[PDB]
């Protein structure tokens, strides 16, 4: 159904192909030429993850895994149960994803506003691309992508990071780790922020917006603004999802020894006394 | 000669802030490689002397 | 002319300071540095 | 503690089952707290629609607005509804776009459609309003940037309808909100509202590339010239923001 | 192309805004001291305001720097005073915490000694400023979420430190004070405890820190889509809401099927930032305290994946043929 | 001596709460170095004396 | 002797809550390094008496 | 004549008074649990 | 004369009067734990 | 250097004697911190040495 | 004249006398400890 | 000379908390230079020359 | 004529004269300094 | 000849900082790749000349 102020904002065009012929609604969600695209992706890739599940053995969500193929298959098709099944299903997530940062295109021009949510999620599927098939290229083999499992990516995850002896010590891990620690911070305070003039203590009036803007100039001796904050952060949160992508995509393609062997170039500088 | 019309276009203030902190930061510089070098640091001279 | 709203009389007369302490500041640079070529000549 | 309770329910496998109570209480409240606006859900005719959803409106709750602007409780008749729209539907069942019986630019509908919010300026702490033009305030300057007044206002087809004679700021926040464009007769006959963010400043001119120049003499006006309200806010901002489909034919149409 | 509210193309800069004030008489105590930046003022506000030095806050920071100081001390200290090889390995020195040998007892100041004074400031220094925070709420007569959010961040902060070391009858359970030891602390953590990735509460706190950082760029992403109809002043699209408000609502509803209000926004922004160390602290109180092995607990709960391939590299290639010879 | 004029500049207020939070976090960081020694350890000594 | 004007610069209602939790917070430090130490914990103690 | 927290002399007078007489009253308990203690074990 | 937070001086000389009388009880006290100590355990 | 008391017309009495406070106190406790990492000035350990 | 923070000539002069007294007298006490630590141990 | 004229373009208060910083830092930092080294560690030389 | 910070010629030179007798002190104490230091154990 | 005309295009005072850090970056940077070669390092030399 609509919404009480829904029904002006629903008119015809803003689509980038297909017209009207997709140009409709089902139930709240938006269906266009690649809402058509994402419902046969997604449901293709869904289906597909639970017929390789079936005989794999278990239906068992934490159990399921859909394992790329092997190094030897290189960049090359596998057979389906061979890991050929997680390259189509990599096929369809991607078609998936495209289409529905494409569809959020569609909407936010039907509504006449920024494509700033479609540009932060095509960060995202960046850093999906960068680990699926970017990373695998570089390397060679379709094999280094992470399983589909819920918890069988965890064991690439951990097994990656193992292969280069320490994983924290990769430069673009700490500022991507750091990026994550302060996305949270702003979240946690912007949304304290908001939550706390809007909810003052029962029996007084609300706040505007001066008295959140001297709040943390009291707390911290300077404020952001209301702006500034969701200016910031989708920037902390987009660096968040770029540096991640970076610091995998230069374990393996870029650097192959261990991470802590990368900052010898900062304890033998000429400078340092021996 | 006539450099003194430099100041009608720096700022004395400005300038003399600058001049203070480069004159002792080329300062610590050049007693810094001088200790780098074994034959210039008077540290372990006088180590090795009388030793 | 003058960039920094100051005279040129006073520049003349902030200059001949400041060149009167550039000299002392070279003064004892120049005895510095030839009590340290006396104490380990690097030449 | 090492042991089990049951089986192998152990202290961590219950702590992670009363988090799964809890969020689930936790989701419960957060969609609940999302529901204060836009509830009922009704359908394309306007009549309530039969299906409201899993989660029940939430309990009311009443904000103490400053400046004596009385109580609000969001659970309830909504104010801001926008009545004699100017729509048609294209389907007599439900699901299908609106189109527009007029202008949609003028009459206010989808990208360029407002909401009724209340008919008067934002007020900061002091309790003069928010948002003035720089000449009403005081001590305020351009310190960074290029200061876009006198530059001449180029649309979205390359005309030039104008120029910046004023720019009005957030004196509170110290930001900037708006510039005013001074019509050209040829385009315009008085002076215009346009959003520092639909704005793109350069160094000899300000660029708007949504609303063309024959759009300008239909921008909506303020009522006074020292103050914005925030009805006129939401008009003028979502007109330049239809313009993003209504400018041109080309526009609305699918660009593949 | 259309611009982008990214980088401000223009600053107004006016007297300086000193805040508000009320019968709490703010301005005591207020720096009344303020500078502009026009750099930061590109993305942000350019004001570097005053701010309200009170008592939790001189504490906290007096006490900050007593446990900064003999941490750096004893950094110092540790490289013999040599501050070319201080610098050298900042990033490598630390100080330690005490020896297992010692359980809960105060250990040799060598010896871990200085790591509890050095705690113990730094106890007093973040509970000062988690006071600051609520009081300054209370000041300024607005909702404790700051503090509370704080809370929340300090929960792991004391678990990680005094609270499971507590629990599990040694200070060595501490955190080291360095930039990489605490990294290898997080490593060897993990290691010694099984794998924390089969922990659920780390699972579940990694949860709420993916959702932190995906719904704050959704969050920041969504306001500047929609600001231009005055989104980022959403505490008057609260009490008023306008079209900001509704597309914005609209583009997530005809998305994924369901949106939030311009208050709504924040309360999911502050639970799942708020529950990314609550769950963490959980998880963490319940490692050695309780499992000491979190993979053998995943296979005794049945969530471990099974693999059927073979281990070695002979099984899928030959040295000679990875050499290429 | 003419010490009572310290309070001419100082607040009385913000003296006696530094004085206050700055002796009792001087014994409590006193007593744990004591505690951190074995010849100064009372509890050890108690241990150490049956 | 003449201490009773302690209370003309310090608020009673401030003073007390923070007077309140530094008593506990000592008790509960000071209770808890006796439990640390062999010599003084009164619940390992009981067990050796009973042996 | 002087004051901080807005309290006449006498009024606070009162309050030192009565606020002695639980210093007083938690040392006399501490005190003797102190002396128990140390019947009981001695730690000097 | 000068008075930076406002009471007079004779404010201030009673003020540090009844100050004193606290830190030399303070200093008493301590002075008779530190005697007391250096006879248990001296540390010289 | 009879004449030195005019420092407290350049300088605010009350706040450099907060900023002369904390950072005496700071010298103290580092000085003492330094002679307690030694092993010849740590009178704790010279203490248990000498019993 | 040159009054930067508002305290005149005697009111300055007066303060610095206290505080040279203070000063003397921490200073008094900084080398007895001293003397008494070199006698101790010494560190030439 | 006359070099007092630097008080009409530094101002008195803000060279002397800049000049008192700077003085102790570089006290600090050329002690902590002669603690680094074994020859003038006077520390460590109290304890050799005792034994 | 010339002043950026509002200080007199002729009060300039006030300051100045107790900032050289501070600056000599200073220095002397330091030339002492040196001198025992170099006695103990000389660098050159 | 006539090279006067550059100060109507570049600002005095732009041009006179820019050229300032450029000289001295130059000179430095110069004077360390010196020392970075083997012949010329007049620091190694003095301690191979005075054998
Ligand atoms: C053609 C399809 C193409 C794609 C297909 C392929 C997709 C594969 C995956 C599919 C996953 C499910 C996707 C949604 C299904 C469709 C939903 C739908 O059509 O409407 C539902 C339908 C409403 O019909 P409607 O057409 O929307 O009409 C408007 C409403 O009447 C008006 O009522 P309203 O205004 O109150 O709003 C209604 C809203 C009401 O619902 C809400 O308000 C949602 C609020 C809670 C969600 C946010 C919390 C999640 C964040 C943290 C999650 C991680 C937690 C981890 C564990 C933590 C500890 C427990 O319903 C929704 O639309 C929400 C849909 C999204 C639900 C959450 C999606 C999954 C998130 C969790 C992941 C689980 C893994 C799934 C993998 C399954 C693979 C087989 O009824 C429901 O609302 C039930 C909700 C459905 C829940 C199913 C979730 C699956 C598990
Ligand atoms: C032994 C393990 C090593 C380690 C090894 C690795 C490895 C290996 C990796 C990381 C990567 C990451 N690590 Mg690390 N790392 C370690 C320790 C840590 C610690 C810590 C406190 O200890 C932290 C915080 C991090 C943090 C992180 C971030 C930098 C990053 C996480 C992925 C990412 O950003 O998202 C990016 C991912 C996406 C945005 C997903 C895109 C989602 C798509 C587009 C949408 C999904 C839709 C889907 C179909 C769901 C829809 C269904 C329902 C309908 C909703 N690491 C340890 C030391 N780390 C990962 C990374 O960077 O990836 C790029 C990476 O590969
Ligand atoms: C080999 C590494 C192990 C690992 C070991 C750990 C350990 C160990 C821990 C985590 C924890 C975390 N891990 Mg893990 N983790 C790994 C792999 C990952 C990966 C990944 C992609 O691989 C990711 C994304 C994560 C992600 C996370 C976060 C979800 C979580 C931290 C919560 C938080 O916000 O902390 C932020 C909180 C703080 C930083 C502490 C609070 C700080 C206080 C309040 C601030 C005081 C400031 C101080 C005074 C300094 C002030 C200075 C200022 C300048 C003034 N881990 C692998 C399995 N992980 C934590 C956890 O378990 O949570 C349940 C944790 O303890
Ligand atoms: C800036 C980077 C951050 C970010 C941003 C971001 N994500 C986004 C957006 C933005 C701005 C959206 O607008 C969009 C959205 O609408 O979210 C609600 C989205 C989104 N990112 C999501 C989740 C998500 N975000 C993550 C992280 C991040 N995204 C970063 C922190 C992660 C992580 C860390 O893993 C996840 C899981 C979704 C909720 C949504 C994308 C919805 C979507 O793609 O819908 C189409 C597809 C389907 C409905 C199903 C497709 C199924 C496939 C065909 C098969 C399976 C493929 C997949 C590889 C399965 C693997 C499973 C195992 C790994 C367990
Ligand atoms: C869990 C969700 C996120 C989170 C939340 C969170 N953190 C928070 C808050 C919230 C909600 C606050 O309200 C609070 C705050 O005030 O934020 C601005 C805070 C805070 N958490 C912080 C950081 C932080 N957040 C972290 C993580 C996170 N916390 C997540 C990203 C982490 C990590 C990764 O562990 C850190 C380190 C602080 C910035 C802040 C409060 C800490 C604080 O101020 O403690 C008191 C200490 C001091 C004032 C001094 C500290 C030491 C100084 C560096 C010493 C001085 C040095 C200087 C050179 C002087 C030298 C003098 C000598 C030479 C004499
Ligand atoms: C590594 O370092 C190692 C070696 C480990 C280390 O430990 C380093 C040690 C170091 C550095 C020692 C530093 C200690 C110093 C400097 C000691 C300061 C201590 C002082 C100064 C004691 C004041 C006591 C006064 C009080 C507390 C109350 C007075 C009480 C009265 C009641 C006041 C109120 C009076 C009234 C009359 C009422 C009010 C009246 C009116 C309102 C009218
Ligand atoms: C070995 O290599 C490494 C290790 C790298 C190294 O060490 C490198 C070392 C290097 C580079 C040394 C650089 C140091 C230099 C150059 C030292 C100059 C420093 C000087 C000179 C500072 C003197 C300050 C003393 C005064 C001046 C006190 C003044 C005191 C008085 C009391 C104040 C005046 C008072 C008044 C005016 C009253 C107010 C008056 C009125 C109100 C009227
Ligand atoms: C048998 O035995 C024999 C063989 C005899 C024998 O023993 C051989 C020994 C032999 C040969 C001695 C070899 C040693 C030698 C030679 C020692 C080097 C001597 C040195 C290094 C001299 C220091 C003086 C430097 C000062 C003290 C500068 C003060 C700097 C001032 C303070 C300026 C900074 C202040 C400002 C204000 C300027 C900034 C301006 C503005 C901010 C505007
Ligand atoms: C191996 O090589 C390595 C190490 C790599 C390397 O990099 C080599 C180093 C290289 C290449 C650096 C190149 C060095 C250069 C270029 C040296 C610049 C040094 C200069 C220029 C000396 C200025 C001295 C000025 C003073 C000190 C004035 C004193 C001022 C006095 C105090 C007066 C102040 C004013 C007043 C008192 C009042 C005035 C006002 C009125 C009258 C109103
Ligand atoms: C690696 O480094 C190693 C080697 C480790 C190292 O240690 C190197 C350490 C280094 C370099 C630091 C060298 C320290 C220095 C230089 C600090 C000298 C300290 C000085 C100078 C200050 C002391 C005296 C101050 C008092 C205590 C005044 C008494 C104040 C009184 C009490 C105030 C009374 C006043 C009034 C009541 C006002 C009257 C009011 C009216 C009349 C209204
Ligand atoms: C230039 O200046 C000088 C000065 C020279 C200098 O060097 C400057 C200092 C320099 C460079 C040091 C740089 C510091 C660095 C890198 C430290 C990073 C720090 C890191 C990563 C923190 C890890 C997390 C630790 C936890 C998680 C703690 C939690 C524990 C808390 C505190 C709980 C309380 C614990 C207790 C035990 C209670 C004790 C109390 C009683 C027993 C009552
Ligand atoms: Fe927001």
């Amino acid at each position: 159904a609509l919404l009480s102020f829904e029904r002006k904002y629903r008119v015809r065009g803003g689509t980038l192909i297909g017209g009207d012929l997709f140009d409709f609604w089902v139930g709240p969600f938006y269906v266009g030429f690649f809402g058509v695209t994402t419902a046969f992706f997604a449901l293709l890739g869904t289906i597909l993850i639970f017929w390789g599940a079936s005989q794999q053995g278990t239906f068992n969500p934490w159990l399921i895994n859909i394992a790329p193929p092997d190094l030897s298959y290189g960049l090359g098709m596998a057979p389906l149960m061979e890991g050929g099944l997680w390259q189509i299903i990599t096929i369809c997530a991607i078609g998936a994803f495209v289409s529905w940062a494409l569809r959020e295109v569609e909407i936010c021009r039907k509504l006449g506003m920024g494509y700033h949510v479609p540009f932060a999620f095509s960060v995202a599927i960046f850093a999906y691309v960068t680990l699926v098939v970017f990373r695998p290229l570089l390397m060679g083999a379709w094999g280094h992508g992470f399983p589909y499992g819920i918890w069988s990516h965890l064991d690439w995850v951990s097994n990656t990071g193992y292969a280069y002896l320490h994983f924290h010590y990769n430069p673009a891990h700490m500022i991507a780790v750091t990026f994550f620690f302060t996305t949270t911070l702003a979240l946690a305070l912007h949304g304290a922020l908001v939550l706390s003039a809007a909810n003052p203590p029962k029996g007084e009036e609300v706040k505007g917006p001066d008295n959140e803007d001297t709040f943390f100039r009291d707390f911290i001796g300077y404020s952001i603004g209301t702006l500034g904050i969701h200016r910031v952060g989708l920037l902390l949160a987009l660096n968040a999802g770029f540096w991640s992508a970076v610091c995998i995509i230069i374990s393996g393609p870029v650097w192959t020894k261990g991470w802590p062997e990368w900052w010898n170039w900062w304890l033998e500088m000429p400078i340092w006394p021996s | 000669s006539k450099f003194y019309k430099i100041w009608l276009i720096f700022d004395p203030r400005r300038v003399f802030v600058a001049q203070g902190v480069f004159l002792f930061l080329l300062a610590a510089m050049i007693h810094l490689v001088l200790l780098s070098t074994e034959h210039f640091n008077w540290f372990e001279l006088a180590a090795a002397n009388a030793a | 002319l003058s960039f920094t709203g100051l005279t040129d009389e006073q520049a003349q007369e902030l200059h001949s300071v400041y060149m009167s302490g550039l000299w002392l500041f070279s003064a004892v640079a120049v005895v510095a540095h030839l009590a340290t070529f006396i104490w380990r000549p690097w030449f | 503690m090492e042991e089990t309770f049951f089986g192998n329910f152990d202290l961590a496998s219950l702590s992670l089952w009363l988090f799964y109570g809890f969020f689930a209480l936790l989701i419960y409240y957060l969609q609940t707290e999302n529901m204060r606006e836009g509830y009922p859900l009704e359908d394309d005719d306007g009549n309530t629609a039969a299906n409201q959803g899993p989660f029940p409106l939430p309990k009311e709750k009443t904000f103490k607005l400053q400046h004596g602007r009385g109580e609000l409780t969001l659970p309830g008749e909504d104010v801001q509804r926008r009545d004699n729209l100017a729509l048609r539907k294209t389907a007599h069942g439900n699901g299908f776009p609106m189109e527009p019986t007029g202008d949609p630019m003028l009459d206010g509908v989808g990208p360029a459609s407002w909401s009724k919010r209340r008919d008067v300026p934002e007020l900061d702490a002091h309790g003069h309003p928010k948002i003035v033009p720089m000449s009403a305030a005081e001590g305020f300057g351009v310190s960074a940037g290029t200061d876009p007044r006198g530059l001449p206002v180029m649309a979205g087809d390359g005309e030039i309808v104008g120029l910046v004679s004023d720019m009005w700021i957030d004196e509170a926040e110290q930001l900037v909100r708006y510039l005013e464009i001074e019509l050209d007769p040829e385009w315009g006959d008085g002076k215009r509202l346009v959003q520092r963010e639909m704005v793109r400043i350069k160094s000899d001119r300000v660029k708007v590339r949504s609303i063309y120049g024959k759009h300008f003499k239909n921008v909506p006006k303020t009522k006074s010239p020292n103050q914005v309200t925030l009805l006129e806010e939401d008009k003028i901002m979502a007109y330049y923001a239809g313009g993003t489909l209504y400018a041109d034919e080309s526009r609305l149409e699918p660009q593949l | 192309p259309e611009y982008q509210n990214i980088f401000t193309q223009v600053q107004v800069q006016g007297p300086a805004e000193l805040g508000v004030d009320n019968e709490n008489n703010l301005t005591e105590e207020r720096t009344t001291g303020t500078g502009f930046s026009q750099l930061i003022g590109w993305i942000g506000n350019a004001q570097l305001g005053p701010i309200y030095l009170g008592w939790f806050g001189i504490i906290s920071l007096v006490t900050g720097t007593l446990w900064f100081n003999i941490v750096g001390f004893n950094m110092l200290s540790q490289v013999g005073y040599s501050i070319p090889e201080f610098i050298r390995q900042l990033f490598w020195l630390a100080l330690e915490p005490p020896s297992p040998e010692y359980g809960l007892r105060m250990p040799p100041l060598d010896d871990g000694g200085w790591f509890i004074i050095a705690s113990f400031f730094l106890l007093v220094s973040v509970i000062s400023w988690w006071l600051r925070s609520y009081q300054l709420a209370e000041m300024h007569k607005m909702g404790k979420h700051v503090a509370w959010a704080f809370a929340a961040a300090i929960w792991l902060f004391l678990v990680l430190g005094l609270f499971r070391p507590i629990l599990m009858g040694s200070w060595s359970e501490a955190v080291p004070y360095g930039i990489f030891p605490h990294l290898d602390w997080t490593t060897a953590f993990s290691i010694r405890y099984g794998n924390l990735y089969y922990n659920p509460f780390h699972a579940l706190s990694i949860v709420f820190l993916y959702g932190s950082v995906l719904l704050f760029a959704m969050h920041g992403a969504t306001i500047l889509a929609v600001t231009r109809f005055g989104g980022d002043r959403e505490l008057e699209q609260i009490y008023d809401r306008g079209t900001a408000s509704e597309r914005a609502g609209l583009f997530w509803r005809w998305t994924m099927g369901f949106n939030a209000t311009m208050e709504g926004i924040h309360r999911w922004a502050w639970w799942f930032a708020v529950l990314t160390p609550i769950t963490g602290g959980i998880g963490i109180l319940l490692t050695g305290t309780v499992v000491d092995n979190w993979f053998l607990w995943a296979v005794e709960h049945n969530f471990a994946p099974d693999y059927t391939q073979d281990y070695g590299y002979e099984a899928y290639t030959t040295y000679d043929g990875f050499l290429g010879r």
